[PDB]
């Protein structure tokens, strides 16, 4: 997993990048990590992927019901706080890795959480085995109050860094912008790893499997 | 759950739902048996006989197990109740005990629980 | 060794026109205390080849010694031959290799560069005796933080001068100093060209910690 | 404790035709969840007619090209003669089984040309233990290379198909269409692709692309 | 160690198993049966752990016979099965797991006749013919050799004679005597037990 | 390992207007083969199949509790189940024991009821869904599967041709696994029909 | 971390440093170690952040409904004191050292520690953290009875330096917190700021 | 694995599978089993591969010194023997190795049974491998000492496949060899995949 | 234990604790750490308490036979080397820290460490021992360029009374040794000749 998310003027930048293993084999080419928590709020995951996705949707979940009975726009702190306290609750034996991002009433916010429960509210975070990676493009080119475009390049350039750099993480780049007034998720923002294409045709032309049995039947 | 003491005694010394109970009972069709040297026989009489319905479903007497049938008289629904925990518990003999059951056995484990429901609560 | 003690972190390396340059922090760690916070950690291997390690210092005293030794022992002929960075390579390798396999390894990881016959040399030798070559080189924890930096750059313009690669490099340290709890804001720089191996005297990293004020918002 | 092995990646093929034999690697090498380089094939020329591939641990792969180098000079010096592609064979057996108690973490598959011209692979095992074949894979993403090898070069589960002998060209292709499959699957194949292919003229060297996540 | 064994036939289940109770390096018992009547027309072989067998084997057999008492109606070969494969399975990540082996013969008035195999993991597959124990690896082969689908109850019989001198032969362990049953449309019928003149 | 107790292999693979799914036949316990004709595709309604590899006891419970829900949610709601749905009902069925899992990885492959829109996802031990556009592959050969699907699948595949690419890879897949094999099933599904045939393969 | 709390006369000085480690990699170069558990309660934490962070929202919790119900300054023994029972009662499945320091009406500027252990007890100072091991000697020779507010400033700024130069797993900024009656002064040394000393040469 | 080799009137039959695994995974189909020691002198292999291999080929090399010094071919006993001492100086290792073999002798035909665990026994029939408990099924099954020629070659290619039908780590082809009295002789090498067809239709 | 050695002009100064134990009991109240070398070449012993000794006999006598065929006052980096090959190439089976200092007629007043890796290094002052970790961040402050002998002197008695009082390893009595071109002055600092500073009351 080599996810980030960073904080600019007018909001929040979020990346990913859609490697999915098991084992030191790619099982999922194409694997969404950026999830939704609230219309205004969205969360990264890496580590364990059926942890990541239960843990986000159950949150996405309690605070759609919350926004519901206050019929106000959810805070991150909430987010944060059922996130962390879940995770802690659980001593470390749900696998999820996480990068909370949101704007609020009070502005644009930034988490990671460790799946032992603890937080960091950082203007800068990276989680997955390709971390570090990002956090060194983090580290070299970040600066505060960037603008939207300038913030999505390091973003991106970041997630870069953990593809190219860590066997664990690979294919595509997705990014999701959030500002006071705007919600771009942006799916394929960059395919920088294509498959290369067919030399030949391994085609097998009918009647080339044998068959011994064969049955036919007809629905409706 | 429900704590409520349901068969309690009259000053006079009766308990008034096992008696109710018993009213019941005279309600029900006839059942009578008898015992004889090689054979015993069961017959259970008004059947209520409407003609419409199948007598399969609505028998009066029931195996409890290979050594021992029964017959009832009074609720229809208690009885099936009675009899499939009888059957339970004839099973049940065979599996703590290597030997079937006697009549006297299981007879006595009906007895006790209809009385445990003479004094339970709810 | 079994048990390495006093040890040293992360070791740079880059190639340039004309040359190559390689960064390593002058401390020497028992754990995680910064016990010995002046010590070189880079070598002149004659004046065509260098070498900067990673590991257990002690360790890269001894080979250290070893190589200063063969160094002298060849410079005794005056033959009109001398070891290429490539051959010390191979031969680091061999030695690492050959204490590997004695299960009494070197607990070492190092990298070794060189500038002979107008080529730049950079090569990577493990304490299994794992080698090779490459424009870049990080060894631990740079591995993980300044060597995406480096890779991103070479890939874009494979060519560097000498200040260009020293900028990278600087950078890279700095990161190194902001994510490893083990290095140091004390480091050397050294550098083979065709005038020979200099190294640079003890250089400090810039620091900016603004990212300090930025708890609320 | 101490380990001394590290697994480095790496996949490697080779296939013998009629008249030519090719050896193509990745050339990526790596470890844990890093890259250590992406300029590094794992073919080595043994002699005109004899190409060899290492893949495994990266100290023992260079350990054993070298005494296979060395030990190619001494039976030169010793036979007035090279050393021939099945004697190479034996050989490698010879020097893999001397660690039996040590092993070198190595797969090794050589691929060249016989005394009569044609090819031949040759398979090995991590201790000596080899064979000769029309095709071979063998590393990490050797699972994913063999069975289309089976089909299409073999012609296996084929019900009616002709036994048209294998070209160069389909060969080729063949060879960059497994690599490009594995580079999407295999997390230790990538980067690059090296190609060797061994024929009377000589030993030639191709280098396809392959992705770098 | 145990050893069963199941033969189906067209319009018949033979099964056989080995007499002996052991324990440690001595013979115990020269008689022991390990088959289980549950139904009229169905047989229940089980093998393995000490309790574990004859309690969760008996556990079945009076479910069973509670059905049959509670509905007027046996089980059929297939349902107890299932019935048996699904409380295996219940307790297998539970406190208190039973370690057995198992085969269920039976004949259906509708389906004919049926054997079973049970893995201890409570793994219920189907088959014309199957065997426990370490004897079935010396016997498998020789029933895949010789078996055909409309094998007569005579040449089944002697097919299994076949595997129990195999024992004889090959194997390690004693073994000299086996209780052999059949079912069919008359229920279950015992058959003369083969056994081997040692001493 | 665990899962490669029984062994076995499942694939499902998309076409044009249809949908392919196989699995191997052998019941073996770890060396041994016990039996030949051994069920993991099972079907959760018209043209919708699952199939399950893994521990041959959580494969028949897993396919077995499924069915379960699967048949009260039909009776609950007026409806066949649809593909995402059932994805999602298998997950958190998997989940649930997230920290005593069954040892399986379904995959499940059929067409949209109300639509036709073909559909083919894989599931984790725990129950993580991942759908994909050309094939999935869970079993002890699935490295095998992986490489015979990235060279055979082609995209807009007719009946005929996918029938074809699923069961030559799945064939050559298991042909090089020692627990995988003695026999091939392959359902090919399409809206008016759907067809069952068992390949001709190796029984070693 | 590095964790350090001295008493004055009209309240108390806090000190930490920034830093943040999983295994030898640093996961927060900044961290805010000073976490208020009420308008005049601070504490400092070390160990587990996941423990840490849980612990002190507890006793934010709980001691803001108790200052709540007796409508009332707490008592800084008393935010001690919870931190203390949440600590010993959990000793086996908590890795946490605390320093709870602040000021209070009827106690003054106080100092409490509780260490692993689960104990609790006042101190004049107290240091915590892995980097306190290499200042104990400094502590031990520079503290003066009587301090002013300014000389604990400058006390725990010198000493957290020490151990930030010394520690590896301590590093980064001084994050330093003066309570008294007045309230809550915050401040953060960075770079030139954190005080320096001379590194032997020849 | 799964070789077998039994001792009839007419000489001695051999037979093995051909697949060598790697794990589950099958790494070869096309393995000879059966070394060919001396044109008098076979040699089949079960375990570790390069153990057998290396170790028998050593033996074949042992056994043509022994040709050359006495002037005279060694015995089916001494070469049994010559193998056996081999592998015993190194037990306890984990050399994994179990063997057959298998030739003619000037005591007529001659078998013996070799382990790497430091076994070394005559007999008439034997089978080693992972599947050698379903060859000696139907082996011992029809074995007969007045076997007829053809009649012992289907005895052991059935044996091996009917190993291969239950044995998951053995498959690939039966190859089949006989051990007559002027040498042995390469009878058969067929496919399972034919051999299927062959017995079932 | 607890050794330190610090380099003034014309020479050096040692000192040490005295504590030797075996578990938590003390077996040797009042230990010599300080061992001589040669006339005016000292080593500071930590660690094995066997090992240390056999290793300073062993180089006592090398470095005596040495001295002897060169007919000249040994050299301090000779000293420290001899130690460096011993304590390097049997690292495995050593438990030794060893701090070798001394005056020099060529080099004039050295002290080299020799920790339990095996490696060497000059240094301006050296601590060692279990009790150094409590001295490092005082030692850092304390320590200034051109310290006369008795300021060396009185660093080193401050330095190791505070680490004594702070480490249960080290304790008993404080040894100093000074070295230069004159001679060696040894000394013992014991009860109230030990430097005190003040304990935290209220
Ligand atoms: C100073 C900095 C001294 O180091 C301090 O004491 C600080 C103070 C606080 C505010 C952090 N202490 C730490 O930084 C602390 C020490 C620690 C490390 C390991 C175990 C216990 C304590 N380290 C951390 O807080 C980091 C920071 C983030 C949130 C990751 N986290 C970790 O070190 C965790 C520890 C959890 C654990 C894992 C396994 C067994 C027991 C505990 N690292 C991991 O969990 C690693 N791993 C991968 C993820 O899940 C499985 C385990
Ligand atoms: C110093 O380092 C400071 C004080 C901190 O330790 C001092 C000073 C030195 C120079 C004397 N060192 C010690 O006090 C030292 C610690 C040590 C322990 C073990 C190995 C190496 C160092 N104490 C000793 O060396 C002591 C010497 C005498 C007995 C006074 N012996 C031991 O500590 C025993 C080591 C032998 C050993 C045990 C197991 C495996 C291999 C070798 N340790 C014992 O436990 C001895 N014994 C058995 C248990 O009950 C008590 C008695
Ligand atoms: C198969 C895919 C759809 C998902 C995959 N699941 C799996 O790999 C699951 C097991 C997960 C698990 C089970 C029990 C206890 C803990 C974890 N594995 C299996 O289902 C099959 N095997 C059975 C026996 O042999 C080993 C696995 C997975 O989660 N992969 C993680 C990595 C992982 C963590 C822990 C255990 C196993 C794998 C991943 O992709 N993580 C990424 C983030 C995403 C996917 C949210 C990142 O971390 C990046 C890409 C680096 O891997
Ligand atoms: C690459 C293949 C073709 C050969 C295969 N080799 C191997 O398996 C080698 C052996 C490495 C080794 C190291 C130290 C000491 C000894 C051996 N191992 C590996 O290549 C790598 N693996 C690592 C993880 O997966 C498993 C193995 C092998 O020998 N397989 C044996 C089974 C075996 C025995 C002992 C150890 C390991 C495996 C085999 O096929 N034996 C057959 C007969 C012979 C002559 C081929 C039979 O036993 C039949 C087929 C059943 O397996």
């Amino acid at each position: 997993t080599t996810i980030a998310g960073v904080v600019y003027k007018d909001g929040i930048v979020l990346g990913a990048d859609t490697r999915a293993t098991e084992g030191m084999v790619v099982a999922d080419k194409n694997c969404s990590k950026i999830h939704f928590i609230s219309p205004n709020i969205y969360c990264c995951g890496a580590g364990t992927a059926a942890d990541t996705d239960m843990t986000t949707q159950l949150i996405s979940s309690n605070l759609e019901l919350h926004s519901l009975s206050t019929g106000r726009l959810p805070r991150v702190v909430t987010a944060n706080r059922m996130l962390k306290q879940m995770l802690f609750r659980y001593q470390g034996y749900i696998g999820a890795a996480l990068v909370l991002g949101g704007v609020d009433v009070t502005g644009p916010h930034l988490y990671s959480i460790y799946p032992h429960g603890s937080t960091d509210k950082l203007p800068y975070v990276t989680m997955g085995s390709g971390s570090l990676a990002a956090m060194a493009v983090f580290e070299d080119k970040f600066r505060p109050d960037m603008e939207e475009e300038e913030a999505k390049n390091l973003v991106s350039e970041a997630i870069a860094a953990g593809i190219f750099n860590d066997l664990g993480s690979g294919s595509n780049i997705d990014l999701c912008v959030i500002s006071k007034n705007k919600l771009d998720f942006l799916r394929p923002y960059t395919v920088p790893n294509k498959k290369g294409t067919r030399l030949g045709r391994y085609r097998c032309e009918k009647g080339t499997t044998a068959v011994l049995t064969e049955k036919i039947t007809p629905l409706e | 759950s429900y704590d409520r003491a349901i068969t309690v005694f009259s000053p006079d010394g009766h308990l008034f739902q096992v008696e109710y109970a018993q009213e019941a009972v005279k309600k029900g069709s006839t059942a009578v048996g008898v015992r004889g040297r090689d054979i015993v026989v069961l017959g259970v009489e008004k059947k209520s006989v409407a003609k419409l319905q199948d007598e399969r479903t609505v028998r009066k007497i029931c195996a409890l197990d290979d050594n021992v049938c029964m017959a009832f008289a009074g609720l229809t629904a208690d009885a099936r109740i009675v009899i499939n925990r009888a059957r339970v518990e004839c099973q049940s003999h065979r599996l703590t005990v290597e030997d079937p059951v006697t009549v006297e056995y299981i007879t006595r484990y009906i007895a006790s629980l209809k009385q445990r429901y003479t004094q339970s609560n709810g | 060794t079994q048990n390495p003690m006093v040890t040293g972190t992360s070791v740079l390396g880059v190639k340039f026109e004309g040359g190559v340059v390689i960064a390593a922090d002058m401390l020497g760690s028992y754990g995680s205390l910064a016990r010995f916070r002046n010590i070189s950690r880079i070598m002149r291997v004659n004046n065509s080849t260098m070498l900067g390690a990673s590991g257990d210092y002690a360790d890269f005293q001894y080979l250290k010694q070893v190589l200063g030794q063969m160094v002298i022992d060849e410079e005794l002929l005056g033959d009109g031959h001398s070891y290429s960075p490539r051959a010390i390579h191979s031969w680091l390798t061999r030695a690492m290799y050959s204490r590997r396999s004695k299960m009494n390894p070197l607990w070492n990881t190092m990298v070794i560069g060189g500038y002979a016959d107008g080529e730049s040399f950079l090569g990577y030798v493990d304490m299994l005796g794992v080698a090779y070559e490459a424009p870049s080189l990080a060894t631990g924890y740079g591995a993980y933080l300044a060597q995406p930096l480096l890779r991103e750059v070479l890939e874009k313009q494979p060519v560097l001068s000498q200040t260009e690669a020293r900028d990278l490099v600087e950078r890279c340290m700095r990161v190194l100093y902001y994510r490893d709890a083990r290095s140091y804001n004390r480091f050397q720089i050294a550098t083979v060209t065709e005038k020979g191996v200099e190294i640079e005297g003890p250089l400090s990293t810039e620091t900016n910690w603004d990212i300090a004020h930025m708890i609320s918002g | 404790r101490f380990s001394p092995y590290v697994f480095n990646g790496g996949t490697i093929l080779a296939i013998a035709g009629e008249d030519f034999a090719i050896v193509a690697s990745d050339t990526r090498l790596s470890e844990g969840f890093s890259i250590h380089t992406r300029d590094s094939p794992k073919c080595y020329k043994l002699t005109d007619k004899t190409v060899i591939g290492c893949s495994g641990f990266h100290g023992d792969c260079l350990t054993l090209t070298k005494i296979i180098e060395a030990r190619l000079k001494m039976y030169k010096h010793s036979n007035n003669k090279a050393m021939t592609t099945g004697a190479i064979a034996a050989m490698l057996s010879t020097i893999l089984y001397s660690r039996r108690f040590f092993p070198y973490y190595v797969y090794n598959i050589i691929g060249g040309l016989d005394e009569e011209g044609k090819g031949a692979v040759y398979s090995f095992d991590p201790v000596g233990s080899y064979q000769r074949d029309s095709f071979k894979a063998g590393g990490s993403a050797s699972a994913m290379l063999q069975p289309l090898l089976d089909n299409q070069v073999g012609f296996k589960n084929m019900q009616n198909v002709e036994h048209v002998p294998l070209s160069l060209d389909r060969a080729m292709r063949l060879v960059k269409d497994v690599f490009i499959s594995a580079a999407e699957r295999d997390v230790y194949t990538g980067d690059a692709l090296r190609i060797c292919i061994v024929t009377k003229e000589g030993i030639r060297e191709e280098t396809v692309s392959l992705r770098k996540d | 160690m145990e050893y069963l064994i199941g033969i189906q036939g067209p319009d018949y289940v033979l099964v056989a198993s080995d007499r002996v109770a052991a324990s440690n390096i001595v013979q115990m018992k020269d008689d022991h049966d390990k088959m289980f009547k549950m139904s009229e027309k169905i047989l229940l072989l089980c093998v393995g752990e000490a309790g574990d067998t004859v309690q969760f084997a008996e556990y079945i057999q009076k479910n069973v016979q509670l059905y049959k008492m509670r509905n007027g109606y046996e089980l059929s070969p297939t349902a107890a099965a299932n019935f048996t494969r699904r409380n295996l399975a219940d307790c297998l990540r539970s406190r208190t797991p039973y370690h057995v082996n198992l085969l269920l013969a039976g004949y259906d008035e509708h389906e004919g006749p049926a054997l079973y195999y049970m893995d201890y993991l409570a793994a219920l597959a189907k088959a014309p013919f199957a065997a426990h124990g370490y004897g079935a690896f010396l016997t498998l082969s020789i029933l895949d050799r010789y078996y055909t689908p409309t094998i007569s109850r005579e040449r089944a019989v002697e097919l299994l004679r076949k595997c129990l001198e195999e024992l004889q032969k090959r194997f390690i362990l004693n073994l000299p005597t086996f209780s052999v049953r059949i079912i069919d449309k008359n229920g279950i019928h015992d058959l003369d037990n083969i056994s081997f003149p040692k001493q | 390992s665990i899962m490669s107790y029984n062994g076995g292999a499942v694939m499902a693979m998309k076409g044009k207007n249809c949908v392919a799914i196989a699995a191997d036949r052998r019941f073996g316990i770890q060396a041994q083969m016990v039996t030949t004709d051994f069920q993991k595709i099972f079907p959760m309604g018209d043209r919708l199949y699952i199939g399950l590899a893994g521990l041959a006891t959580d494969v028949q419970t897993v396919a077995q509790r499924l069915k379960f829900r699967l048949n009260l949610y039909e009776l609950k709601e007026g409806r066949q189940i649809k593909p995402y749905t059932l994805m999602s009902m298998v997950a958190n069925l998997l989940y649930e024991k997230r920290f005593g899992p069954y040892y399986t990885e379904p995959v499940i492959a059929g067409l949209d009821p109300k639509t036709f829109k073909p559909f083919i996802c894989s599931l984790d031990l725990i129950g993580c869904p991942m759908v994909t556009d050309d094939f999935v592959v869970s079993g002890t050969c699935a490295e095998q599967m992986y490489g015979m699907c990235e060279s055979l699948w082609e995209p807009n595949m007719d009946p005929d041709h996918l029938f074809e690419t699923i069961s030559q890879a799945m064939l050559n897949a298991v042909d090089r696994d020692a627990v995988s094999g003695m026999g091939v099933i392959v359902h090919i599904i399409e809206k008016d029909k759907i067809t069952t045939r068992t390949l001709k393969a190796r029984m070693d | 971390t590095t964790i350090m709390a001295v008493q004055f006369d009209g309240g108390v000085v806090l000190g930490a440093d920034s830093r943040t480690t999983t295994g030898s990699y640093i996961a927060n170069r900044v961290t805010d170690k000073l976490t208020p558990i009420h308008d005049r309660i601070f504490c400092c934490r070390s160990g587990s952040a996941a423990d840490t962070q849980a612990v002190a929202d507890a006793v934010t919790y709980q001691l803001g409904f108790h200052s709540i119900e007796l409508n009332e300054p707490p008592l800084v023994h008393t935010a001690a004191s919870l931190f203390k029972e949440m600590c010993y009662r959990y000793r086996e499945d908590l890795m946490a050292g605390i320093i709870i320091a602040g000021w209070d009406p009827q106690e003054g500027g106080q100092v409490y520690s509780v260490p692993m252990g689960g104990m609790m007890v006042r101190q004049s100072f107290a240091i915590g953290g892995s980097g306190s091991s290499y200042i104990y000697g400094y502590v031990d020779a520079t503290y003066r009875e009587g301090m002013t507010k300014e000389e604990c400033l400058q006390f725990t700024a010198n000493a957290l330096a020490l151990a930030m130069e010394r520690d590896g797993s301590s590093g980064g900024v001084i994050r330093l917190a003066a309570i008294a009656e007045s309230g809550v002064e915050r401040q953060v040394l960075l770079g030139d700021q954190i005080p320096k000393f001379a590194v032997a040469t020849l | 694995t799964t070789t077998l080799a039994f001792k009839f009137r007419h000489g001695v039959i051999v037979a093995a599978d051909s697949r060598a695994t790697a794990g589950a995974y099958i790494a070869s189909q096309t393995v000879k089993k059966v070394i060919e020691i001396n044109p008098y002198l076979l040699g089949t292999m079960a375990g570790g591969a390069a153990d057998c291999s290396f170790w028998e080929r050593l033996l074949a090399r042992q056994c043509r010194i022994y040709e050359l010094r006495n002037k005279e071919r060694i015995s089916v006993a001494a070469a049994s023997k010559l193998l056996a001492n081999m592998v015993y100086q190194y037990k306890g290792m984990g050399l994994s190795m179990g063997t057959m073999i298998c030739g003619w002798d000037k005591r007529g035909p001659g078998l013996y049974y070799v382990d790497s665990e430091g076994n070394r026994i005559s007999g008439a029939t034997f089978s080693v491998g992972s599947g050698s408990v379903y060859a000696y099924g139907v082996m011992d099954r029809g074995y007969s000492y007045d076997l007829e020629v053809e009649q012992a070659y289907d005895l052991a290619r059935r044996a091996i496949y009917q190993a291969t039908y239950r044995d998951a780590y053995s498959g690939g082809a039966v190859n089949l060899y006989h051990v007559r009295e002027d040498g042995w002789i390469r009878v058969s090498s067929d496919n399972v995949a034919d051999l299927h067809e062959k017995y079932s239709g």
